């Protein structure tokens, strides 16, 4: 798990 | 707030969405979704992470995931 918080931050 | 505040906010939104995310890959849908509501509820204006999980899950875990907020 983590990719998720990963595409989160891209901004 | 100061730092310490904010900070612990930010840590338990990540490990939400960690959780939800495992949670979620192994099918546990309910579980999954409880997690994800969690740093949902933690966000004052949660619209793109809203947007960014509809693009990621499958149509009804994602109404799912609206019911519960």
């Amino acid at each position: 798990g983590x990719r998720l918080c990963r595409l989160l931050s891209y901004a | 707030s100061d730092l310490k505040d904010a900070e612990a906010v930010q840590k338990f939104f990540l490990e939400e969405i960690q959780l939800g995310e495992e949670l979620l890959a192994q099918g546990d849908y309910e579980k999954g979704v409880d997690h994800l509501t969690n740093a949902i509820a933690v966000c004052g204006q949660p619209q793109q992470l809203l947007q960014v999980l509809q693009q990621t899950l499958p149509p009804p875990v994602f109404q799912m995931l609206l019911t519960k907020l």
